[PDB]
C-alpha cells in the first residue's frame, strides 16, 4: 500500500 | 528530547531542561517546556521515547491534581516521588513500558527543604544534590562534582547551570537549542525568562 | 503452523460429455519413505460426488470424518434427504472451501488440496479445487502436485475449452485419465502403481473402481543406455 | 509526501502536493492530502495512505459528536488530542502517519497542531510534514515574516510544495492550498506542477539548475 | 453478578425507589444556592444535636470538584462521596483529554448522568441525594448554578435550597429574591443566603456553613465569627 | 513457516465515460508457473448497478467480493430498499478493508458504475482501504504496463495542440463505449505479450442506467 | 543488558561468637556513569536485616514489599518476624515470580531472640535458600567476596574482630570491582545492640 | 412481586404499560409535517418560578436532518438521545450519507425492549423525531417504550395529548405551509398548557432540507405568539 | 426462579430509610458500650466486654480493641467476626499507601475507604451490611489526635469523645456534661472509665469486664506510641481513680 | 393464577400461562392470511393503526429472495425473529451456496422459541407468524405459534376474528390449491379470504398489504396504488 | 540460578  | 538537569540549592531546586524537538534531520521546534507542574510546589521535567513523555508527564500529573483536590492538600515531594516511581516500576514489566526519565524537583513546606528526585524509566529513584539524565550527565557530574557547594545561593545555582549549559554546548554533538529553567521554592515555582 | 507428516501426491481429474473422472493413487509417503499402501484417497459423499485430497493425511482423515457428519446432519429433520434436499457437489464444495480459508485465517491450515467432482441434480457436470489457503478454482481438467504440472497439460490436449465437453466420451476420457496416471509413476517419486478411479455420470450414477495398477509400460530402450556419455560396454 | 502549514498576521496557510508511491511506482497524482473536517478546521495527510485517509475522516466523526453533544465547535486542541491519544493507543502496531491540525476558534485564534503515529503532538507556528519536508522548510524558513500579505504567503507555501515535488522524487503531481481566517478555511485551487514549474520558472527567473 | 430490576414501574406510573430517594433527601439538612451578580454562594445547615463534635476534622458539606466548582448536597451522606469521587475523576479526565476544565453544565449532567444510570440498572437502587452544583466556567465571570436530584433531572436556578423545610426557604427566596436585580455584591449575596437559613435554622450558632465562590477559582469558606457577625447584623434590623 | 498468502495473477481495468462505465479482467488465474484455469471470472455484477473486481491474491478477493454483496443485502434489509449509491458501496468498502487492517486482504481492488447523477464514476483502493474516484485505472500484475498507457489515451497526458509550441494542452474529453472498448482490447493485448500471468480471455462488464452487459474475447493462450 | 550488573554493588555477611555483621557498598550507577554515592542495599525489620544486591529498582521495590508483608505480619502475630522465619518468606516471594523474576541477589542476617543463635542466609534471584555457618557473598564482586572471606575467615570471632575481618573482605573485593564500591556501611549486630559504622575507602 | 417480563392475561407487557402511564404525566410535545417542514413545540413546565427556564431542554438535536423533542421521565432520554447521535453519525462514516429518518427511528427503538434480569426497565418517555431525507421527504415519528414507532402527518403527546390531537385531527391538511403549522403548535399548545403560554414557558423549533434543524430563540417565538393573537381576535 | 426468597437488603422503605441499616444499628445498641475521649496529649479508648464468664481467658483476649497500624487503633461494637473481615481490609489498605507513598496513612482517608466498603453494602450486591460500628482512634502529623466513628451505613463523623454501642444516649449527655477542651490524657482516662461505671448494665465495673488503650506522645519527643492495657493494668488504674 | 409468575413454573394440569398469555397477544392482533397453489404462495395482512394522521404498521417482512412472513401479535418480536430468520438463510448461502428449506426455517424458528419457554428471566415471544417460500420442493406456508409450535399448510389465518378465513379457506380448498401458474388468482382468493375477517371495516388502498413469492417470481411485497388492482 |  501507497504511502505519501 | 535529551538533556534535563536540576541542582539543589540551600533554598530551591533549579530545573534545565532543552527546548529542541527533533525528527530524522529536522528540528520541528525549538521552544518545547519539558516539564509539568505537578501540585504548587512540585515541578517534574521528563525525557525519553517520543509520545510516551508527555503521555507519561499528563497522567501523572492528573492524578496528583486529584489527589490534591480530594484531601484539600499537598503531597510532599517524597511521596509524590515515591508514587511516580511506583508507577514506572509496574511499567517496566508491562507488555508496553514507558520509555520515560524524569527528574522532580519540589520544595517541601513542613520542612522547608528543597528536594531533587532523578528517577530513571525503570524506576530507579535517587535523592540527589544535582542530577541529570542521557548523556548529559557525562559532562555535568563532574564539572558540578567540582563547582557545587551545599548552601550556594539561587543566584548561585543559576550561574553554576550557566557553567553546565556552557560545556554541552561546547562538546554535545547536537544542537539542543538552549534550555528553558525554572524555580521552585517556598513560593512555589518560577520561569527565568532570558537563558 | 503446521507441517505436513504422512501425504498424498497427485489428483487429477477431467469432465466429459456426461459426467467427470476423477483419479488419485493409493499411497501414503513420509518424506522418502513410501509408508503405507492400502490408502484410500478419494471419499464418495451420497452417490453424485466424490472429493479427492491431496497432502496431510491426518487432515485428510479429519476432513472425511468432516464430511461424514455432514451426511447425518442433512438427514436430520429431512424427509427428501435422499431426493430434493440430498447434498449436490456445489455444497459439498462450498462447506469445504469455506473451512479451508477460515482455518488458513487462523494461521492453522488443513494442509490439503482438494478437489470436488460430480453431477449437479440438474446433470450438470461440477469440478472445483480448493487447498490450504483458501484459493479455489474450475477448470474442464484439473490437477494437484505433480499432477497439475504433467496430467493438465496431456488432459487438456483433449478437453482443452469449454466446446471440447460434449466431444468427449467416457472411454476417450477414462483413456486420458489412465495414461496421465502412468506418466505420473514414471516421473513422480512419490507416486505409487496402485491407484482407485471414480466416474460420476449423469445417466449410470457413480463408478467406484479400486485396486488399479499402471500397465503397458515401456522400459525396454532402458537396456540401450550404458554409461553417461563416452562408456560403451 | 510534502505538506505544510503555517501561521501568520493573516492567520493560516496550509499547501500540500498529491503524490502517491509504492516504492518507486507512482500510484497516483491526484490525492487529497487534506481532509475539511468543519468549515473551520482542517487536516492534512503524510505517510500512510490508508491510515491518514480513515483515522482522519474518522476524526472528523469525533468532533461532529462533540458539538451535537457540548453545543459548541471542538477546540484545535481537543481535535487534535482526540487523534494523538487514538494513535498513541495503537503504538508499536505500526501505524504510520505524520498530520497537522489546522484551525481557528475564537478561544484559541488561530491554531497549528503537529500529530503523528509516535505520539508525539506539538504546537506551533511551522511545520513541514513528509519525505520532502526538508525542501519545503529550506524555502519557506528563508523567505518567511510574520507579516506576509495573505496574497505572499499564499505564494511562498505554493511555491515552498513546488520546491519540494521538483527535488524530491516522492512529492509532486499538484499543490493544493488553502487560507484559514477568523471566518473559516477558504480553498485557493488546484495547481498542477506540469504547468506551475514552467509559469513560475518564467515569471520567477529561478529553477536555473533546470535546461530552459 | 447480582441482578435484581430494584427500580421498577408501579400501575400510576411512578418508580417508588426514586420517589421514596426523594424521600431521604427531604430528611436530610437543608443546603440553599444563592447567586449574586458575580458570585455564587453555598448555605448549608448543621443539625445540633451534636455536642463533641470534632470539627477540624468531620467532613465539611460542600466539596469541591475541581477549584473553579463546588458542589453540597441533602440526603445520605456515604451515597454523596461516591458522587464527589466519580465526579472529581471525571473533572481530571476532561482537562486531560479536552485541555480544558469542566464546564459547570458539563459536570452537572455528568453528575445526573451518574444518577439516572443508577434507575435503570439491575442490583442497585438509586442515589439518596439532590445536589446543588455551582461555580464559574473557564475564563468566564458569569456565575452558575445547578441542582441535581435522584431521578436524573438537572436545571439552572437563580437560587435554590433542598432537604428539610426547603419549601419554607424556596418560599423565602421566592418573594426576596428579584431576577431582575441579583444580590450586587459579595455582601449582600451572603446575607440574603444566611436570611433565607434563619427561617429554619434556630440559632445561627455552629449551625450555618456557608461557602462563597468568586470567578477564577476563587473559593473561600467562612469560619464562625464572619458568619456570626451576618447573623448578629441581621436580628438588629429585625426589631422595627 | 506456512504462508496465508499467494499471488494469482491477473490483471484488471475501470474506465468510466459521461454515461456508462466499464470494468475489464483477464479470466486466467494462475500460481507460480502454472495455469489453474484459462476461465476464471474475477469481475462481478453486486447489484445496484455496481460492478467490482479486486485482485491479486483470490482466495481474499473472493471473501471480500463476498462481504461486499452480502452487505449490499442488508443495506436494503436495514434501509427500506434503498439504492446503495457508488460513493456509499466505495466507504463502505473502505471500512471492510480497514478493518482487516493487522492481517490486510492482499487485493488491489476496482468498482465502477454510475454516480448520483448518471454519469460513469470508477473507485479504486488499496489493500487496506485508501480510496479515490478517477476516470481511469488498472490494476493487479500488469498495473503498470497498463497505467500509464492509459494516463495517455484516456486522459491525454503529454499530448498537445499541434503547433501551439506546446502550450496549449490537448483538450479533455469524455470518449464513446466504442472508443473505450478499444482502449480495453489493447490494453490487454499488449499486456498479454509482455507478462506472463495475463491471457486466456478477456471479459468486460459495461454499466449504463439500462443495466449491466458483458461482453467476451478470446486473449492468447500462451 | 544483564539486569543484574547495570547498576552494580555488593553484600556481605558473617557470624561470630553471639554476633553477625552485614555490610554493603554505596555505589549506584548506570553502567559506567556512577550516579549516587548514598544509596544503602541494607535495610531491616524489626531486628531481622536484608540486604540486596542486583537491579536497584528491584532492590527497592523488594524492601517496600517485605516491610508490608512483616508489617502485616507483626499485626496479625503480635511479634517481631524472626530470621529463620523471614528467610522462608523471602524464598516464597521470590519463586512466586519464578517466570518473570526480580533481578537480585537477598542476604539475610540476625539474632534469633529466642534461642540466642546467629543466623545468616543468602538467594538467589528465584528464592533458592543458601544457609551457612560462616559467610554468605553477593552482587558484581562476588568471585572476589568469596576469595576474601574463604581465605580471612575463621570462626567465633569477637564483634570488634569480625567487624575488621568482614569490612577488609568488603573493601578489597570492591577495589577489584569497577561497578562495586563508592563508600561501605557495615552493621556489627549483637543480641540486642547494633551498631552501624561508615568505612573509609577509595573513591574511584 | 413477580418478573420484569412478564405477561398479563391480556396479552400485555405489565412494565411497558405502567411506562406508559408515566407518559402521560409528562409535560406536552407537538409535532406537526408539512411539504415544507416538520414543527416540533414543548411545554417547558418550570416547577418553579426561581427555575431559568432556558435552561430546560426538550427539544433535541440529532444530526442536521433530524430532531427530537420528548415527554415523560425526562432523564430516561439522555442514552437514547446519545444513541440516536452515535447512529446516525457513524451512519455517515461508514456509508458518507445521511442515515434515513425512519432508519434513526428503528434504531433508537431497538434499545426499547432490551430490559429484563441489558438494562432493568422501560424507558419511562416518548419521543417525537423529525427530520427531513432525500428518499421520503419530511417526516414525523412517534416512539414508544414498547419498541413501536408509527409515523404521523400530527401528533401530541404527553398530559394534554387527547384534548390536543383531536384538535390536531381537525386542523391538519395536506397543504399547511411551514407558518401556519408553527402557529398551529403554539395555538393548540396554549389550549392544553395550565399556566398562560408565552416565550419562557413553550419553546418551538422546525427542520427543513435548508437550513436543518434550528431551535427558535425566544425573541423570534415571542412574535409568532404575537402574531397568532392577532389572528385569532381579528374574526 | 430464585426471586422468590430474595430478601432485597439494598432498597429504600416509603419514608427513604434503608431497612437493613436500620435494623443493623438496632443488633450493634445492644453491644458492650465502647468510649473514644480526645485529649490535647493523647486519646483514650474504653470498652466494656459482653458479659464475661469467669472461665473464660481474659488476658489472651481481644473483642474489642484493635490495632491498625502504629499510628491507629478501632473500638468494636456489634458482631466481632463482621469486624475482623473490615480490619485485615483496613491493615491492608493501610500499608498500600505506605508501600506506595512511603507515608503512613492519615487517619481520615484510612476511615473513609472502610466507609467507603460500608456503602457499597447498602446500594449494591444484595447482601447484608456489616453490622459493626467503629470508634478510629489514631494520630497523623495534618490534624494530629483524631476520633471518628463509622456504622454500617457507611457514613462518618469526627469528635472530641464519643461512645458506640449500648446506652450511647446517657454514656453523650455524661460526656458532654463533663468533658472540657484543655484537658489531659490523664483526666480523659478518668472520664472514660466514669462514664462506664454509671451506664453499665452490670453491678459493678471491674477489670475482667474491660479492655482499655492510650494513644501518647508519652514515649519520647515527637512520636506516638499505642498502648494495649494488661488486665493487670486496668485493675491498677480502676484502683487509682477509685472505682474499685 | 399463583401459577403464571413466569415461564418456567407448570401449572397443576400441566399448562404454562405465560406462553398462554403470549398467544393472547396474537388474538389482539390485526388479521393476516396465508395460502398456497404448487406454483406459488401468498400472504395477506390487514395492517392497522394508530388513528387517522398514523401509518398502517407492516406486518410482511422479508427474508430472503425465496423466502418472507407476516406477524400477528407484537411487532418488536417479528424483528427479532426475522432478522434471525434473515441470518439463517444467510447462512445457508454463504457456507453451502444453498437456499435455506422453508421446513428448515420452521424447525430453526421452533427451536429458537422453545429456549424462552424453559428458562428462568426470559419471556415467551409474542407473536405469531405465517412464513411462506418456494424452495427445492416448491410452494409452502407454515404457521409459527410462540409456543414453539410450527406448521406446515396449503393455507391458514391469525389474530383477531381469523376463524372467519380459516373456514372460507377450509372449504375452498379444492379450489385455491389449484390456482397453478396464475399469480392474480392465487392473490384474489387470498383478499376474499381475508375479507370473512373484516368487521365495521373494508379494504381500502393504505389497508391492505400482499406479498408473494413462487418458481419465477422473487419474494415481493405489494402496497398503496400497487394494491388497488385487488380492492 | 544456582545448580545441583
Ligand atoms: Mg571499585
Amino acid at each position: 500500500a501507497x504511502l505519501x | 528530547m535529551d538533556i534535563i538537569l536540576g541542582i539543589r540549592v540551600q533554598d530551591s531546586v533549579i530545573l534545565a531542561s532543552s527546548k529542541a524537538v527533533t525528527r530524522g534531520i529536522s528540528v520541528l521546534k525549538d521552544s518545547d517546556d519539558k516539564t509539568r507542574q505537578l501540585s504548587p510546589h512540585t515541578l517534574m521535567s521528563f525525557a525519553g521515547e517520543a509520545g510516551d513523555t508527555v503521555q507519561f508527564a499528563e497522567y501523572i500529573q492528573a492524578n496528583i491534581q486529584l489527589y490534591s483536590i480530594r484531601e484539600d492538600y499537598e503531597l510532599s515531594p517524597q511521596a509524590v516521588s515515591s508514587f511516580v516511581r511506583q508507577e514506572l516500576a509496574k511499567s517496566i514489566r508491562s507488555r508496553r513500558p514507558y520509555q520515560v526519565n524524569v527528574l522532580i524537583g519540589g520544595y517541601d513546606k513542613k520542612k522547608n527543604k528543597p528536594e531533587l528526585y532523578q528517577i530513571d524509566y525503570l524506576g530507579t529513584k535517587v535523592e540527589l544534590p544535582y542530577g541529570a539524565h542521557g548523556y548529559s550527565g557525562f559532562y555535568t557530574f563532574s564539572l558540578l562534582d567540582h563547582h557545587y557547594r551545599p548552601d550556594m545561593t539561587t543566584e548561585e545555582g543559576l550561574d553554576l547551570l550557566k557553567l553546565c549549559v556552557q560545556e554541552l554546548e561546547k562538546r554535545m554533538p547536537m544542537d539542543f537549542k538552549g534550555v528553558i529553567v525554572k524555580i521552585v521554592d517556598k513560593d512555589g515555582i518560577r520561569q527565568v525568562d532570558d537563558f | 503452523t503446521q507441517q505436513p507428516i504422512v501425504t498424498g501426491t497427485s489428483v487429477i481429474s477431467m469432465k466429459y460429455d456426461n459426467g467427470v473422472i476423477i483419479a488419485a493413487d493409493n499411497l501414503g509417503s513420509y518424506g522418502s519413505l513410501l509408508r503405507f499402501n492400502g490408502v484410500e484417497r478419494l471419499i464418495p459423499v451420497g452417490d453424485n460426488t466424490v472429493v479427492g485430497i491431496s497432502g496431510d493425511i491426518s487432515d485428510m482423515q479429519h476432513i472425511e470424518r468432516l464430511l461424514k457428519d455432514l451426511v447425518t446432519e442433512n438427514a436430520y429433520d429431512n424427509p427428501l434427504a435422499d431426493a430434493e434436499e440430498a447434498l449436490e457437489p456445489s455444497y459439498i464444495f462450498e462447506y469445504l472451501a469455506t473451512v479451508m480459508y477460515q482455518r488458513r485465517s487462523k494461521m492453522n491450515p488443513l494442509w490439503n488440496a482438494i478437489i470436488v467432482a460430480g453431477v449437479q441434480s440438474n446433470g450438470d457436470q461440477f469440478l472445483r479445487y480448493v487447498n490450504l489457503l483458501g484459493v479455489t478454482y474450475s477448470s474442464p481438467t484439473l490437477a494437484t502436485g505433480f499432477g497439475a504440472h504433467m496430467a493438465n497439460p496431456l488432459l487438456r490436449k483433449v478437453v482443452d475449452r469449454e466446446s471440447d465437453i460434449p466431444k468427449t466420451t467416457v472411454q476417450v476420457a477414462e483413456e486420458a485419465i489412465v495414461n496421465a496416471m502412468r506418466v505420473l509413476y514414471y516421473r513422480d517419486a512419490r507416486s505409487s502403481r496402485n491407484f482407485s478411479l471414480a466416474i460420476i455420470d449423469k445417466n449410470t450414477g457413480l463408478t467406484f473402481k479400486k485396486n488399479l495398477q499402471v500397465e503397458n509400460m515401456k522400459w525396454d530402450f532402458a537396456k540401450d543406455i550404458k554409461g553417461y556419455g563416452t562408456q560403451k560396454i | 509526501t510534502t505538506t505544510l502549514a503555517f501561521r501568520f498576521q493573516g492567520g493560516i496557510i496550509v499547501a500540500v502536493d498529491s503524490r502517491a508511491t509504492a516504492g518507486n511506482w507512482v500510484a497516483s497524482q491526484t490525492v487529497k492530502k487534506v481532509i475539511e473536517i468543519n468549515p473551520f478546521l482542517l487536516g492534512t495527510m503524510a505517510g500512510g495512505a490508508a491510515d491518514c485517509q480513515f483515522w482522519e475522516t474518522w476524526l472528523g466523526s469525533q468532533c461532529r459528536l462533540h458539538e451535537l453533544r457540548e453545543k459548541e465547535r471542538i477546540s484545535v486542541a481537543a481535535a487534535s488530542k482526540i487523534l494523538s491519544n487514538l494513535v498513541y493507543q495503537y503504538k508499536g502496531a505500526g501505524l504510520s502517519m505524520g498530520t497537522m491540525i489546522c484551525g481557528y476558534t475564537r478561544k484559541e485564534g488561530p491554531t497549528i497542531y503537529y500529530v503523528d503515529s509516535d505520539g508525539t503532538r506539538l504546537k506551533g507556528d511551522i511545520f513541514c510534514v513528509g519525505s520532502g519536508q526538508t525542501f519545503a522548510y529550506g524555502v519557506l524558513d528563508s523567505n518567511y515574516k510574520w507579516d506576509l500579505s495573505v496574497e505572499d504567503a499564499l505564494y511562498l507555501g505554493k511555491r515552498s510544495i513546488l520546491a519540494a515535488a521538483h527535488r524530491d522524487a516522492y512529492s509532486g503531481g499538484s499543490v493544493n492550498l488553502y487560507h484559514v481566517t477568523e471566518d473559516g478555511w477558504i480553498y485557493h485551487g488546484n495547481h498542477d506542477v506540469g504547468e506551475l514549474f514552467w509559469k513560475v520558472k518564467e515569471e520567477e527567473g529561478s529553477f536555473n539548475n533546470v535546461i530552459g | 453478578g447480582y441482578d435484581r430490576a430494584l427500580s421498577i414501574f408501579s400501575p400510576d406510573g411512578h418508580i417508588f425507589q426514586v420517589e421514596y430517594a426523594l424521600e431521604a433527601v427531604k430528611r436530610g439538612t437543608c443546603a440553599v444556592g444563592v447567586k449574586g451578580k458575580n458570585c455564587v454562594v453555598l448555605g448549608c445547615e448543621r443539625r445540633s444535636t451534636l455536642k463533641l463534635q470534632d470539627t477540624r476534622i468531620t467532613p465539611s458539606k460542600v466539596s469541591k470538584i475541581d477549584s473553579h466548582v463546588v458542589l453540597s448536597f441533602s440526603g445520605l451522606n456515604a451515597d454523596s462521596r461516591i458522587l464527589i469521587e466519580k465526579a472529581r475523576v471525571e473533572a481530571q479526565s476532561h482537562r486531560l483529554t479536552l485541555e480544558d476544565p469542566v464546564t459547570v453544565e458539563y459536570l452537572t449532567r455528568y453528575v445526573a448522568g451518574v444518577q439516572q444510570r443508577y434507575t435503570q440498572s439491575g442490583g442497585v437502587r438509586p442515589f439518596g441525594v439532590s445536589t446543588l452544583i455551582a461555580g464559574f466556567d473557564p475564563r468566564d465571570d458569569e456565575p452558575k448554578l445547578y441542582q441535581t436530584e435522584p431521578s436524573g433531572i438537572y436545571s439552572s436556578w437563580s437560587a435554590q435550597t433542598i432537604g428539610r423545610n426547603s419549601k419554607t426557604v424556596r418560599e423565602f427566596l421566592e418573594k426576596n429574591y428579584d431576577r431582575k436585580e441579583p444580590p450586587a455584591t459579595v455582601e449582600e449575596c451572603v446575607k440574603l443566603t444566611v436570611r433565607s437559613l434563619l427561617e429554619v435554622v434556630q440559632t445561627g450558632a455552629k449551625n450555618i456553613e456557608i461557602t462563597v465562590v468568586k470567578p477564577d477559582s476563587d473559593i473561600v469558606a467562612l469560619s464562625s465569627e464572619e458568619i456570626n457577625q451576618y447573623v448578629t447584623q441581621i436580628e438588629q434590623e429585625k426589631q422595627e | 513457516q506456512f504462508n496465508p498468502y499467494g499471488d494469482n495473477g491477473g490483471t484488471i481495468l475501470g474506465i468510466a465515460g459521461e454515461d456508462f462505465a466499464v470494468l475489464a479482467g483477464d479470466t486466467r488465474n494462475i500460481t507460480d508457473y502454472s495455469i489453474n484455469s484459462r476461465y476464471e471470472p474475477k469481475v462481478f455484477d453486486c447489484g445496484d448497478n455496481i460492478v467490482m473486481s479486486a485482485n491479486g491474491f483470490a482466495a481474499d478477493g473472493d471473501a471480500l467480493v463476498k462481504r461486499f454483496k452480502n452487505s449490499v443485502k442488508w443495506y436494503h434489509f436495514d434501509h427500506n430498499d434503498k439504492k446503495l449509491s457508488i460513493n456509499s458501496a466505495a466507504r463502505n468498502i473502505q471500512h471492510l478493508l480497514y478493518g482487516k487492517r493487522f492481517f490486510p486482504y492482499y487485493v488491489h481492488t476496482i468498482i465502477a458504475g454510475l454516480d448520483e447523477d448518471g454519469k460513469g464514476a470508477v473507485y479504486s483502493f488499496d489493500p487496506v482501504g485508501s480510496y479515490e474516484r478517477e476516470q481511469c485505472r488498472a490494476g493487479g500484475a500488469a498495473a503498470s504496463l497498463i497505467m500509464p498507457f492509459l494516463d495517455n489515451q484516456v486522459n491525454f497526458k503529454n499530448q498537445y495542440e499541434p503547433g501551439t509550441n506546446g502550450k496549449v494542452k490537448k483538450p479533455l474529453k469524455y470518449l464513446s463505449v466504442e472508443e473505450v472498448i478499444k482502449l480495453v482490447r489493447d490494453s490487454f493485448t499488449s499486456a498479454t505479450e509482455r507478462h506472463i500471468q495475463v491471457g486466456d480471455g478477456l471479459e468486460i462488464l459495461i454499466v449504463t442506467k439500462d443495466g449491466v452487459r458483458k461482453e467476451f474475447y478470446e486473449l492468447k493462450r500462451d | 543488558s544483564d539486569p543484574s550488573s547495570i547498576n552494580g554493588g555488593i553484600v556481605v555477611a558473617m557470624t561470630g561468637k553471639d554476633c553477625v555483621a552485614i555490610a554493603c557498598d554505596l555505589r549506584l550507577g548506570s553502567q559506567s556513569l556512577g550516579v549516587s554515592n548514598k544509596f544503602e542495599k541494607i535495610f531491616h525489620y524489626g531486628h531481622v536485616f536484608l540486604g540486596i544486591t542486583g537491579l536497584a529498582t528491584d532492590v527497592t521495590t523488594l524492601n517496600e514489599m517485605f516491610r508490608y508483608k512483616t508489617n502485616l505480619y507483626k499485626l496479625k502475630e503480635e511479634r517481631a518476624i524472626e530470621p529463620e522465619t523471614f528467610t522462608q518468606l523471602v524464598s516464597s516471594s521470590l519463586y512466586e515470580r519464578r517466570f518473570g523474576p526480580y533481578f537480585v541477589g537477598p542476604v539475610v542476617a540476625g539474632i534469633n531472640s529466642k534461642s540466642g543463635k546467629p543466623f545468616i542466609a543468602g538467594f538467589d534471584l528465584i528464592g533458592c535458600i543458601d544457609e551457612a555457618k560462616d559467610f554468605i557473598v553477593s552482587g558484581t564482586a562476588s568471585d572476589q567476596l568469596f576469595g576474601m572471606c574463604e581465605s580471612l575467615y575463621e570462626p567465633n570471632l569477637e564483634p570488634e574482630d569480625l567487624f575488621e575481618t568482614i569490612s577488609q573482605a568488603l573493601l578489597n573485593a570492591a577495589d577489584r570491582d569497577a561497578l562495586s564500591g563508592w563508600g561501605a556501611v557495615v552493621y556489627i549486630i549483637k543480641k540486642d545492640e547494633v551498631v552501624k559504622r561508615y568505612l573509609k575507602m577509595r573513591q574511584d | 412481586d413477580r418478573g420484569v417480563s412478564t405477561f398479563s392475561p391480556e396479552g400485555r407487557l405489565f412494565q411497558v404499560e405502567y411506562s406508559l402511564e408515566a407518559i402521560k404525566l409528562g409535560s406536552t410535545a407537538i409535532g406537526i409535517a408539512t411539504k415544507e417542514g416538520v414543527v416540533l413545540g414543548v411545554e417547558k413546565r418550570a416547577t418553579s418560578p426561581l427555575l431559568e427556564s432556558d435552561s430546560i431542554e426538550k427539544i433535541v438535536e440529532i444530526d442536521r436532518h433530524i430532531g427530537c423533542a420528548m415527554s415523560g421521565l425526562t432523564a430516561d432520554a439522555r442514552s437514547m438521545i446519545e444513541h440516536a447521535r452515535t447512529a446516525a453519525v457513524t451512519h455517515n462514516l461508514y456509508y458518507d450519507e445521511d442515515i434515513n429518518v425512519e432508519s434513526l427511528t428503528q434504531s433508537v427503538c431497538d434499545l426499547a425492549l432490551r430490559f429484563g434480569e441489558l438494562m432493568s426497565r422501560p424507558f419511562g418517555v416518548a419521543l417525537l423525531i423529525a427530520g427531513h431525507d432525500a428518499d421520503d421527504g419530511y417526516q414525523l415519528f412517534h416512539a414508544e417504550p414498547s419498541g413501536t414507532f408509527y409515523r404521523y402527518n400530527a401528533k401530541a403527546i404527553g398530559s394534554g395529548s387527547e384534548g390536543a390531537q383531536a384538535e390536531l385531527l381537525n386542523e391538519w391538511h395536506s397543504s399547511l405551509t411551514l407558518k401556519e403549522a408553527e402557529l398551529l403548535v403554539l395555538k393548540i399548545l396554549k389550549q392544553v398548557m395550565e399556566e398562560k403560554l408565552d416565550e419562557n414557558n413553550a419553546q418551538l423549533s422546525c427542520i427543513t432540507k435548508q437550513d436543518g434543524f434550528k431551535i427558535y430563540d425566544n425573541e423570534k417565538t415571542a412574535e409568532l405568539i404575537k402574531e397568532l393573537k392577532e389572528k385569532e381576535a381579528a374574526e | 426462579g430464585s426471586r422468590r426468597y430474595d430478601s432485597r437488603t439494598t432498597i429504600f422503605s416509603p419514608e427513604g430509610r434503608l431497612y437493613q441499616v436500620e435494623y443493623a444499628l438496632e443488633s450493634i445498641s445492644h453491644a458492650g458500650t465502647a468510649i473514644g475521649i480526645m485529649a490535647s496529649d493523647g486519646i483514650v479508648l474504653a470498652a466494656e466486654r459482653k458479659v464475661t464468664s469467669t472461665l473464660l481467658e481474659q488476658d489472651t483476649s481481644t473483642e474489642k480493641l484493635y490495632k491498625l497500624n502504629d499510628k491507629i487503633a478501632v473500638a468494636v461494637a456489634g458482631l466481632t467476626a463482621d469486624a475482623e473481615i473490615l480490619i485485615n481490609t483496613a491493615r491492608i489498605h493501610a500499608q498500600n499507601y505506605l508501600k506506595t507513598y512511603n507515608e503512613d496513612i492519615p487517619v481520615e482517608i484510612l476511615v473513609r475507604r472502610l466507609s467507603d466498603i460500608k456503602q457499597g453494602y447498602t446500594q449494591h450486591g444484595g447482601l447484608r451490611p456489616f453490622g459493626v460500628s467503629f470508634i478510629y482512634a489514631g494520630y497523623d502529623d495534618r490534624y494530629g489526635y483524631q476520633l471518628y466513628t463509622s456504622n454500617p451505613s457507611g457514613n462518618y463523623t469526627g469528635w472530641k469523645a464519643i461512645s458506640v454501642g449500648a446506652n450511647t444516649s446517657a454514656a453523650q449527655t455524661l460526656l458532654q456534661m463533663d468533658y472540657k477542651d484543655d484537658m489531659k490524657v490523664d483526666d480523659a482516662i478518668e472520664l472514660a472509665l466514669k462514664t462506664l461505671s454509671k451506664t453499665t448494665d452490670s453491678s459493678a465495673l471491674t477489670y475482667d469486664r474491660l479492655e482499655f488503650a492510650t494513644i501518647r506522645k508519652g514515649a519520647n519527643d515527637g512520636e506516638v506510641y499505642q498502648k494495649i492495657f494488661k488486665p493487670q493494668e486496668i485493675k491498677d488504674i480502676l484502683v487509682k481513680t477509685g472505682i474499685t | 393464577n399463583n401459577y403464571d409468575g413466569d415461564t418456567v413454573t407448570f401449572s397443576p394440569t400441566g399448562r404454562l400461562f405465560q406462553v398462554e398469555y403470549a398467544l393472547e397477544a396474537i388474538k389482539q392482533g390485526s388479521v393476516t392470511v396465508g395460502l398456497r397453489s404448487n406454483t406459488h404462495a401468498v400472504l395477506v395482512a390487514l395492517k392497522r393503526n394508530a388513528d387517522e394522521l398514523s401509518s398502517y404498521q407492516k406486518k410482511i417482512i422479508k427474508c430472503d429472495e425465496h423466502m418472507g412472513l407476516s406477524l400477528a401479535g407484537l411487532a418488536p418480536d417479528a424483528r427479532v425473529l426475522s432478522n434471525y430468520l434473515r441470518q439463517q438463510c444467510n447462512y445457508s448461502s454463504l457456507v453451502f451456496n444453498r437456499k435455506l428449506a422453508v421446513e428448515r426455517a420452521g424447525h430453526l424458528l421452533c427451536d429458537k422459541a422453545q429456549k424462552n419457554t424453559q428458562s428462568y428471566g426470559g419471556r415467551p415471544y409474542g407473536v405469531g407468524l405465517l412464513i411462506i417460500g418456494y424452495d427445492k420442493s416448491g410452494a409452502h406456508l407454515l404457521e409459527f405459534q410462540p409456543s414453539g409450535n410450527v406448521t406446515e399448510l396449503y393455507g391458514t389465518a391469525i389474530g383477531a376474528r381469523s376463524q372467519g378465513a380459516k373456514t372460507y379457506l377450509e372449504r375452498t380448498l379444492d379450489t385455491f390449491i389449484k390456482i397453478d401458474g396464475n399469480p392474480d388468482e392465487l392473490i384474489k382468493a387470498g383478499v376474499e379470504a381475508i375479507s370473512q375477517s373484516l368487521r365495521d371495516e373494508s379494504l381500502t388502498v393504505d389497508n391492505l398489504s400482499i406479498a408473494i413469492v413462487g418458481k419465477d417470481t422473487p419474494f415481493t411485497i405489494y402496497d398503496g396504488e400497487a394494491v388497488a388492482k385487488y380492492i
